[PDB]
RNA sequence: GCUUGAGUCUCGUAGAGGGGGGUAGAAUUCCAGGUGUAGCGGUGAAAUGCGUAGAGAUCUGGAGGAAUACCGGUGGCGAAGGCGGCCCCCUGGACGAAGACUGACGCUCAGGUGCGAAAGCGUGGGGAGCAAACAGGAUUAGAUACCCUGGUAGUCCACGCCGUAAACGAUGUCGACUUGGAGGUUGUGCCCUUGAGGCGUGGCUUCCGGAGCUAACGCGUUAAGUCGACCGCCUGGGGAGUACGGCCGCAAGGUUAAAACUCAAAUGAAUUGACGGGGGCCCGCACAAGCGGUGGAGCAUGUGGUUUAAUUCGAUGCAACGCG
RNA sequence: AGGAGGUAAAAAUGUGAAAA
């Protein structure tokens, strides 16, 4: 967003869009707030991510490789 | 991970506006300490000392000014 | 619908020449099962072709195919959405083979003549790119350029 | 006319239309868009390829003119951020600042609701 | 009198603890001025509304207010509710290595009192954005629903009133005992500080489980486990947390709280199939990419309805309908 | 691996006595 690339700018260089703006948060702050659903989401969805990030940790199963 | 103010204790103030243009990323936004590996009230502390820049308008609300 | 490809397919071309090329106008020019019929008339509908255009039977077809050889092709595709279209340029094995769909197409029209002489008209109008054929070949032409929004 | 050198475009987008205004340094916006202006009305309204036009707009009637350097300044949502400005990048003009800067807030006045 | 009970003090830690007041920027809203253009808007789709008065829109500037994107985490404080931009004023409770001191001042507690998100009311305001009732416009069997654009009260502030929840870890309060392991957070001790260190010692919590317990799911050091103490609650569901009266409340009602009456149920976990306009994977021409038939017409045939003496009888999505 | 954007409008009633 603050590229410039002073005399070629042929490349966009565009890594900064996704997970920073332009979808990412632009469909997540807007509207739907009521000040605590995200805490009937944050307590919902990142214990749904933080057990992914303890499933790796809990690794040896039913493989056998 | 990383070495900080746990066995080894400093302090961290306002002052030293680069190392505090550090606990911001590159727009003046705090990034948590669970990317940078910082502590919480070793940023809790130091994000009333960003803010106390940004009440003393050293580092922004946004880099649009 | 899902996994398995078979390889290519097996038709029978006209008896001067071994062409799998010219037989599937001439397989699509067969109507109702009929090699036969269409063994008298698809030769006269070569006889038409090719001397009037100015090739012989090699190169005299592209003179009305190449002309009829589209570039574009359109259909719909959503993601889940507000129904809309995903195109793509179609390979060789299709595109010069919807060449061949529409000239039979313009074959059934023109109504005052013979089988073998209604596919004299097209046949030369296609050579010129003057073509029904071609005129079909070029509405598929404006479904690009402004209905390719989705990608 | 004045034949204004240095511009600031302002491509105040959004999902279907965009008031884009062509300004300069100053602020003084004689060229327009719209993605409605241009048309293309319904489902097919709500596409910054339509913004591309709109760009476009915003790539022809100011050639008399002669909109050099400018900054684009996108501000607004848009899920095609690939199609409205090199448009205005195909103007043969030159892009001297790439900016998406927009008025993130802080939120002071109350969202409503929506999605049922 | 003593001390392991409770408490006080010295030396340190922490933050949205609570009440009030100053003060900043971005976002957005209205408007003046320069430039300028025919569209702006919204959704599953569309329209409403608005714009030629020159809107949406860019920059400078004036006039506003509350909430604080990221920092910000099942982390903190507290009786609960609840409370987070920064600072200031008053003030609050808790934890710990190591000690002194009063010397069981300990625990709970109906009545009574205060507080309590939220909405409502009375007196005067903030009044920008959003927003019950309302109008117009689509979908629609009605839409008096979901949806869109404006907009009354309200959301914010001062003093009182109502004193009510899913106030939910649905688990009252206090104390003791009772394998643990993996993290977050603030303290912190002995040792060589000889790098983000080796090993212990408390509190607040998330996850898996042995002993034990339970109808089951499951609780598991904050236990539904092992015991003792005080207060409160329950006696089949529904009727009803309604009514007569009483305390209180301007109002809206809160609260204590039945009965007649009806049924033989009501309620909760789990088991196996079924169902979803839930999903992943796989299959069938289900579909996408094609040719020709059925439906318009002549002819050949069966049933139903009908008429009639019966127009044998049965079948009546199908897989009965060129069937017997 | 660690995490984000796009993700659903039309189809109702079976109101009543079918098991050792």
């Amino acid at each position: 967003i603050k590229v410039r690339e002073n005399e070629p700018f042929d490349v966009a260089l565009r890594r900064f869009k996704r997970s920073c703006e332009k979808a990412g948060v632009l469909a997540e702050v807007r509207r739907r707030e009521f000040y605590e659903k995200p805490t009937t989401e944050r307590k919902r969805a990142k214990a749904s991510a933080v057990k992914r990030h303890a499933k790796k940790l809990a690794r040896e199963n039913a493989r056998r490789t | 991970f990383c070495r900080f103010t746990a066995e080894g204790v400093q302090e961290i103030d306002y002052k030293d506006i680069a190392t505090l243009k550090n606990y911001i990323t590159e727009s003046g936004k705090i990034v948590p300490s669970r990317i940078t590996g910082t502590r919480a009230k070793y940023q809790r502390q130091l994000a009333r000392a960003i803010k106390r820049a940004r009440y003393l308008s050293l580092l922004p609300y946004t880099d649009r000014h | 619908p899902r996994r398995r490809v078979i390889g290519q397919r097996k038709i029978l071309p006209d008896p001067k020449f071994g062409s799998e090329l010219l037989a599937k106008f001439v397989n699509i020019l067969m109507v109702d099962g009929k090699k036969s019929t269409a063994e008298s008339i698809v030769y006269s509908a070569l006889e038409t072709l090719a001397q009037r255009s100015g090739k012989s039977e090699l190169e005299a077809f592209e003179v009305a195919l190449e002309n009829v050889r589209p570039t574009v092709e359109v259909k719909s595709r959503r993601v889940g959405g507000s129904t809309y279209q995903v195109p793509v340029e179609v390979r060789p094995v299709r595109r010069n083979a919807l060449a061949m769909r529409w000239i039979v197409e313009a074959a059934r029209k023109r109504g005052d003549k013979s089988m073998a002489l209604r596919l004299a008209n097209e046949l030369s109008d296609a050579a010129e790119n003057k073509g029904t054929a071609v005129k079909k070949r070029e509405d598929v032409h404006r479904m690009a350029e402004a209905n390719k929004a989705f990608a | 006319r004045k034949q204004v050198s240095d511009g600031v475009a302002h491509i105040h987008a959004s999902f279907n239309n965009t008031i884009v205004t062509i300004t300069d340094r100053q602020g003084n916006a004689l060229g327009w868009a719209t993605a409605g202006g241009s048309g293309f009305r319904g489902s097919r309204k709500s596409t910054p390829f339509a913004a591309q036009v709109a760009a476009e707009r915003c790539a022809d009637a100011v050639k008399e003119y002669g909109i050099k350097n400018l900054e684009v300044m996108v501000k607004g949502p848009g899920p095609g951020r690939e199609s409205t400005i090199r448009a205005l990048n195909a103007a043969g003009f030159r892009i001297t600042n790439i900016t998406d800067v927009t008025p993130i807030p802080h939120n002071g006045c109350r969202p409503p609701k929506k999605r049922r």
